């Protein structure tokens, strides 16, 4: 994700989430794209391994 | 409404910035916003509405600008029978977890010593049950008692025996102030007094107060927790004419604690790094521990001798204030004799032929001279031996060893270590026992039986038993 | 160098020399 | 504001600066003394001869008083004139520049205007910066401020604001490190 | 270098041997 | 648990990750030198609070002055520059604690230096915390077996006390600590949680090559699985050497408050005093005697006083401390050694003379002492331990008459020889811990006088042969002494009968 | 130098105000600092070395 | 650009006033307008754009306000096979009149010690030929060795013997570092090394480097000359990988040198006058002299016992860092026993 190949939305979403924190007293990453990106990859492996107890 | 505010925090010293009506010196200040109650004692006025204080609790967590409240009076602690049988903190907090302390009123820990005109000094023998003590260094009821001992010499165990022998069966109350010592000993003593019924949970009982300033407390608290215990004894003295037994643990920690902060306070170190106010700081405490017209206080305070160096300024100045002195020697412990009371160094103001019976005074010096002569013979005996000595010197060395070993006495507190039940020796049996040895009553029996015995008769019985056994 | 130890050892030699000197008289 | 400077310090320059601010702020005036002390700062750094005069310590008190009077007796607040007279009496003339600067610091603390600096790796577009103003404005919404920009960070696509003495991290770099550390301590 | 200990041990050692025999006779 | 179930919980855990950031005050450094950083502003900062510099290294705010703030650099201070930013974290110094700490090597701050992988831990405790009160404590009544004959017999150590390993350089101070850790490994293998003792070794001001050799030995004997090593080397800044003792101490409190038993071993504290002295001197604080700060006594007292035996109400846990002290020329009258001795319960004096005369472990029983005494020893040990002390006491006295010579009474020759057997018996090699039950048998044969038959040079080897003979043929005897913990009369008769018998069986020099 | 104990806030404040009122500087002084039983008094000119002085409370 | 200006000169400590972009700590600064170029290492940032530095060469001739140039990097000395058979200065300058040294790269004398992961035991005995040494305190190659001795006890003679027995037959390179010693020995050692064929002017020979910080150098030079020679040794350890014999003359001068300048730096004296950073400063120098997976460095370090007081803080703290110890006693020399090795003190 740090590299190119469709990194624009990552920075664009980071800016939006950044201004949100600045406007507020604190900063929380509820809209950060890094978390959903990582979960998507993890969920893929979970679905792959979760086939059957056999 | 808090008038002051924290301005500087370094180690245990904390400075407060006040806007007006600065607090007097020694006043107690309450810091607001701390997880635990922190009390600051005013010590110096630095000008510009600044005051330098010492923290009683850990300074971690404080913040510059934190509001500080002025109480208008020095640290006040609860006094009265409610403290009897309860552990209390330097600032009066109950750390025994038994609930709040009920006190009829609060007295300050700082007060002027009683005047000279109303001193009302008196001498009265105190039968502590220890033969070596009651003979060579008799104690006076209502006078200070010093136990000079090094690191691991047996002064702590000796205090426990005095409590077991003196505190119990005492009409008046007793106070125990342990400052700077390890906390492990405190828990043991607390459980000991509970098992020994000296203290109990049932109200109206436990005629004994406990105060602890153990190492776990930071500097400043260990230097003032001793004053807290004294205030409790002073209450039982003035308000009630009852004899109070003040058992003070190692006091060197008091002078030591002051030196730990004396540097930060701005004082120049002394010859041995102590504070320049060592004499005055100690004098203010010793003068307050004394008998008066209202009541009497028999204070048993131990003095820790670091590195077995009696020339240290702290203990040296203490000798002048003590009535009875008990100097512990490390050489005796190596020999196995207990209590390891140095017979020559130990002295007692009561050791006067006019004060005590002439017979008691005679037997006392007779033993001192006997031991002194035997010590000089050690030099020649090392090279030539006891055989090359004359018949006169042989008898001196013979009786001297028997008397020296006979001084050893097993007490109840030493059972766990030795395994022999403690024993109590009366003053009459004590003087009569040694008086007979000086005349040669036991010169026939071996010197082995005159070891860890209570009375001379017990030694003779053991001697005969060993005969029939072989 | 720990004057307390040196002064003690000096005292010991002083006694030895004393007793050593006395034994010579008897000798 | 209660004739109480922002902070109290025992330093030499701090002590005089605090007393002047309190004494100045006491009667009526604070800006008058501020302009006076500011003049000395500019002259102390612009005029070389003036610097050597203050730094000079071997000069006599009576001599220093004469040179100070020659400079100017008017246009300086009485607090400033009394301050100089005190330094000459205490041989603290050499510490004059530090006192002047320190005094302005306290006065600048009373000033409500503050400068906010935003740190961002990627260049801030004109339209993007406009949105930043609404965020900072809505955040405070009760104090005016001036914005400053500086873009030379090591983070990527991260925002870090410096507002006088406060710091709030909105950088994506902080998010990356946080997750990589928690994912490692899963202790599965 | 400890001569004080040497004398101390010599004192305790010889005294014990001497009085140990006396203890037998005393019994 | 099925693999799918665990993976789902793993993914769900990664999903629930929160990260909140709040406004944190920052200040500028007025000056920086020798690891001390004077910071301007940065008000409302707490004492000892953690602060982070520009590079990323942490700092501890110790001196809070009205003018500036004195901060200590917790690492290398080459990158720090004037005017740099210093951000306050808002939390007092802390370190990670838990069970995952075992089997790793960390630094003063707690970072693992083994290079294996990141530390998987979720519990973090404050480094400096108030010690337990008087009520939470409890009397020490459990033995802490170190594996050394002389120690477990003459100077018994009970779980919850404080014993001081004091001696000169190269006197076996570290050898004693290693032997203890090795002995506890056996109890760890067997399923007896009531006797498992987690070992913690704090290295302060020691060359990494030595610590590297130390860790390799533990792995060699497989004793590292229950050992925790905190490293504060000489190159490490003084604050690291100052916090490493308390840092490791907090790790021990974990097992303490959890009803478990932990053993923490503080290396030479004199090095801490130098680092603490250095840290204090550089802060422009008034020095005391020997240039040390005034509250140097409070340092070791606060650290050692935490070790205690928690009552059953809190789990019955215990923390045992074994601080070490290095003496310059065997002078215990110095300031730091004198204080530490008065703080701990007992102290183990190591003599250089005894070491070179073949007495290894070179232990001076004349001075060593323990407050717990026989209260910790087992029934089978107290009975034999009491007589052992008296016998050794007499032997030290007759040592002088040996030079005198020219005559020797029948009994004195026996007491002289008998004591020689005990001294030869207490000797022990390095990296060779002995079981408690095995020691009781050997120590028993010594006091009874059976060792007086064979020559002294054959006593050491007799110990090995005797123990091996017992383990094979007499196995039920060892079980009773272990389970019951008492030497019954039946065992005495059997043991008293085989010891004279075995000596005649094996090939030894019977001529005394 | 470092500082002078005589440079208290009370004394310096009076100078900045410009009022030359010392309240009988001679024969009278104002305590500036107190510590360890020693109190430094500003002013009190014309006082001889080792001379007795009376405080506000009455102590000598 | 000469952004710095000499603020004040006090003995060997010189402060420089900069307009901006202060140099990092340990950075090297060069004063302009003075023959025999002077190098100044940054030590502290006193504030207000003032930095305190230590002087390597005599400060006589400096003028307050003189410009100073900022190099932006610490003192970098040349390292490589060119230093072999060449004498270098504390600042890397050649003082053998042999020409410029040919070094591939210039490494900084300031570097962190090797991590805990990169450590090797290398428990192999090193036979030196001395029976008393090999018997009681046998030296092990790849470990640290320490020679403790007073004034005129046989420390130098012992070093010369080890060089004759070990260094000559050694295969890998060697490094000799002299710290605060008589220059005569440096000259005699250099000529003796040439005569023995251990070093020659022909390229490809002289598997040994020479470094000298003789007493003639002022404070600060004797305190960093060791880092210069040590850096030459680390190169052969990591890059060349072969064994290295790091011969270090009396090192007490290093600690002493720090004490001589600590007072000037504004540090509070230690128990007996030493600097408070003695443990840390010495430790950083000691932790770097250790064997790693790349190569081994068998270091023979001499320790001068001031006034024969082994309890002094400087030598006492050194024992904890040494593997093999050989304490020299003056009592033995009086009896005529040479080498005057104390078997009961040589651990
Ligand atoms: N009980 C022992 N049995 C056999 N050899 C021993 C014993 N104790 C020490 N040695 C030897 O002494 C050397 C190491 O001593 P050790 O490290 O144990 O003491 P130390 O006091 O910790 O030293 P230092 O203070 O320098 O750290 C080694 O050569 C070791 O083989
Ligand atoms: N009456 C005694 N007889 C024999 N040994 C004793 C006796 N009393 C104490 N010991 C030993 O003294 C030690 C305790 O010393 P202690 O009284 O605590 O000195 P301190 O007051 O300095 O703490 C214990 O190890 C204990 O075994
Ligand atoms: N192996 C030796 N055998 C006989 N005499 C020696 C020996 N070594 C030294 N001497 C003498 O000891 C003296 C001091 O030795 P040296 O190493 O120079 O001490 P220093 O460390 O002060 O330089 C020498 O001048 C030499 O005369
Ligand atoms: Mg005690
Ligand atoms: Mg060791
Ligand atoms: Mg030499």
């Amino acid at each position: 994700a740090l590299k190119g190949d469709k990194k624009a939305e990552v920075l664009a979403r980071s800016l939006d989430s950044a201004i949100d924190g600045l406007s507020k007293g604190y900063m929380d990453y509820q809209n950060d794209p890094l978390l959903p990106l990582i979960l998507s990859s993890i969920e893929a492996n979970v679905k792959k391994i979760t086939t059957l107890s056999a | 409404k808090a008038n002051g505010q924290v301005s500087q925090v370094i180690g245990a010293v904390v400075d407060v910035q006040f806007e007006g009506e600065l607090p007097q010196i020694l006043n107690a200040l309450e810091v607001q916003g701390t997880q635990h109650r922190l009390v600051l004692e005013v010590a110096q006025h630095l000008g510009d509405s600044r005051v330098r204080t010492i923290a009683m609790d850990s300074t971690e967590g404080l913040v510059r600008g934190q509001p500080v409240v002025d109480t208008g009076l020095p640290i006040s602690v609860p006094v009265g029978p409610g403290t009897l049988g309860r552990i209390m903190n330097v600032i009066g907090e109950p750390i025994d977890q038994r609930g709040p302390i009920k006190a009829a009123k609060l007295y300050p820990i700082h007060r002027d010593a009683p005047s000279f005109t109303d001193q009302a000094t008196s001498a009265e023998i105190l039968v502590t049950g220890i033969k070596v003590v009651d003979l060579l260094a008799p104690y006076a009821r209502g006078g200070k008692i010093g136990l000079f001992g090094g690191a691991g010499v047996g002064k702590t165990v000796l205090i426990q025996e005095l409590i077991n022998n003196v505190a119990k069966h005492h009409g008046g109350y007793s106070v125990f102030a342990g400052v700077g010592e390890r906390t492990r000993e405190g828990n043991d003593l607390y459980h000991e007094m509970m098992d020994s019924k000296v203290i109990s949970v049932k109200e109206g009982e436990s005629r004994c107060a406990l105060i602890f300033g153990q190492m776990n407390e930071p500097p400043g608290a260990r230097a003032r927790v001793g004053l807290t215990g004294l205030t409790v004894a002073e209450y039982f003295r003035d308000e009630e004419g009852k004899d109070v037994l003040l058992f003070v643990d190692n006091i060197f920690r008091f002078t030591q604690a002051c030196s730990e902060v004396s540097a930060l306070l701005g004082r120049i170190p002394s010859a041995v790094g102590y504070q320049p106010t060592l004499a005055t700081d100690l004098g203010a405490l010793q003068e307050r521990i004394t008998t008066t017209q209202k009541g009497s206080i028999t204070s048993v305070q131990a003095i820790y001798v670091p590195a077995d160096d009696l020339t240290d300024p702290a203990p040296a100045t203490t000798f002048a204030h003590l009535d009875a002195t008990t100097v512990l020697n490390r050489g005796l412990t190596e020999l196995g004799i207990y209590p390891a009371v140095d017979p020559l160094d130990s002295t007692s103001r009561m050791l006067d032929p006019i004060t005590i019976g002439e017979e008691h005074y005679t037997v006392a010096r007779g033993v001192q001279k006997l031991l002194q002569d035997y010590k000089s013979l050690q030099d020649i005996i090392a090279i030539l031996g006891v055989d090359d000595l004359s018949e006169e010197d042989k008898l001196v060395v013979a009786r001297a060893r028997k008397v020296q070993k006979f001084l050893s006495q097993p007490f109840f507190m030493s059972e766990v270590f030795s395994g022999i039940p403690g024993r109590f020796v009366n003053l009459k049996q004590n003087i009569a026992s040694f008086k007979a040895l000086l005349e040669g009553a036991g010169d026939e029996y071996p010197e082995s039986c005159f070891y860890m015995k209570g009375d001379l008769e017990e030694s003779l019985a053991a001697g005969r038993a060993d005969a029939l056994k072989s | 160098a720990n004057l307390k130890q040196l002064k003690i050892r000096m005292k010991a030699i002083g006694s030895i020399k004393k007793i050593t000197k006395a034994m010579k008289m008897v000798a | 504001p209660g004739d109480k400077p922002p902070a109290i310090e025992d330093s030499i320059h701090g002590k005089y600066a605090g007393v002047l601010f309190s004494s100045a702020s006491s009667n009526k005036s604070l800006n008058k003394v501020a302009e006076d002390m500011k003049y000395f700062n500019q002259l102390y750094k612009e005029s070389e001869v003036f610097k050597s005069f203050l730094n000079n310590v071997s000069l006599k008190r009576n001599q220093q008083r004469d040179i100070i009077s020659a400079l100017g007796k008017t246009n300086f607040n009485p607090a400033t004139n009394n301050l100089l007279e005190t330094l000459i009496e205490n041989k603290r003339l050499d510490s004059l520049p530090k006192i002047a600067e320190k005094y302005m610091d306290y006065y600048r603390i009373l000033n409500k205007q503050e400068s906010i600096t935003i740190i961002s790796a990627q260049e801030l577009t004109a339209a993007e910066k406009q949105k930043v103003e609404q965020g900072l404005k809505k955040g405070n919404a009760n104090v005016q401020f001036t914005v400053v920009y500086q873009v030379d960070p090591a983070i990527l696509g991260g925002l870090q604001m410096y507002s006088g003495n406060n710091f709030l991290d909105c950088s994506l770099l902080s998010r990356v490190n946080k997750l990589k550390t928690e994912i490692a301590k899963i202790s599965f | 270098t400890r001569e004080e200990e040497w004398l101390d041990k010599r004192t305790k050692s010889q005294e014990k041997v001497y009085f140990d025999q006396e203890d037998r006779k005393a019994m | 648990l099925s693999t799918g179930e665990a993976s789902v919980v793993l993914a769900e855990k990664i999903k629930g990750i929160t990260q909140q950031n709040d406004i944190t005050e920052y200040g500028t450094v007025i000056s920086i030198g020798d690891g001390i950083a004077r910071v301007f502003g940065l008000t409302k900062v707490q004492a000892g609070e953690m602060v982070e510099f520009k590079s990323g290294i942490r700092g501890m705010a110790l001196n809070l002055e009205t003018d500036n703030v004195g901060v200590v650099v917790l690492g290398n201070d080459r990158d720090i520059k004037e005017g740099d930013v210093v951000k306050r974290t808002g939390a007092i110094v802390d370190v990670p604690i838990g069970e995952a700490m075992c089997g790793r090597v960390f630094d003063a701050l707690g970072n693992p230096i083994d290079g294996l992988g990141p530390l998987k831990t979720t519990q973090r405790a404050r480094v400096e915390i108030k010690a337990p009160g008087i009520i939470p404590r409890q009397s020490v009544r459990q033995p802490m077996q170190t594996g050394i004959k002389c120690v477990d017999s003459l100077v018994p150590i009970g779980r919850g006390q404080r014993e001081l390993i004091i001696g000169d350089r190269q006197t076996g101070k570290t050898a004693i600590a290693i032997d203890t850790i090795l002995n506890q490994k056996e109890a760890f293998n067997t399923g007896d949680v009531k006797k498992q003792l987690y070992c913690i070794y704090v290295a302060v001001g020691q060359k990494r090559s030595t610590i590297a050799n130390l860790v390799s030995i533990l792995k060699q004997h497989d004793c590292m699985k229950f050992t925790i090593v905190v490293c504060a080397t000489a190159s490490d800044a003084a604050p690291l050497q100052f916090l490493a003792p308390y840092s490791g101490c907090a790790i021990g409190e974990f097992f303490r408050d959890n009803g478990k038993h932990a053993l923490i071993i503080y290396d030479d504290l004199s090095k801490q005093a130098v680092a603490y002295r250095q840290m204090s001197l550089l802060l422009r604080r008034p020095p005391g005697r020997e240039a040390y700060p005034g509250d140097v006594f409070y340092l070791h007292s606060r650290l050692l006083e935490r070790a205690a035996k928690m009552n059953d109400s809190l789990g019955g846990g215990s923390l045992t401390a074994l601080p070490v002290i290095e003496t310059q020329a065997g002078d215990v009258s110095a300031y730091i050694p004198t204080n530490v001795i008065s703080i701990t319960d007992g102290q183990i004096f190591l003599e250089t003379e005894l070491f070179y005369k073949g007495i290894r472990p070179a232990i001076n029983v004349g001075l060593s002492v323990s407050r717990v005494g026989s209260a910790a020893q087992i029934k089978a040990m107290k009975k034999i331990a009491g007589n052992l002390k008296l016998t050794l006491a007499t032997y030290r006295e007759l040592a002088a008459f040996s030079q005198f010579g020219s005559d020797l009474d029948a009994k004195t020759q026996q007491q002289l020889n008998t004591g020689e057997r005990l001294v030869e018996m207490l000797k022990q090699n390095q990296y060779t811990p002995m079981k408690v039950e095995e020691q009781v048998c050997i120590i028993f044969a010594g006091v009874k006088g059976f060792l007086d038959a064979l020559v002294t040079s054959e006593v050491l080897k007799f110990e090995k042969k005797f123990l091996e003979h017992v383990r094979t043929n007499h196995s039920a005897l060892l079980k009773r002494i272990r389970d019951s913990g008492d030497l019954s009369e039946v065992d005495t008769n059997e043991l008293n009968t085989i010891i004279p018998l075995f000596i005649q069986e094996g090939g030894f020099k019977l001529k005394a | 130098k470092k500082l002078s104990t005589g440079e208290a806030s009370v004394v310096l404040a009076e100078k900045i105000k410009g009022i030359t009122q010392q309240n009988d500087i001679t024969e009278y002084g104002t305590v500036i600092s107190i510590g360890d039983g020693i109190a430094r008094v500003f002013g009190l000119t014309k006082v001889q070395a080792g001379e007795m002085v009376e405080f506000k409370s009455g102590i000598r």
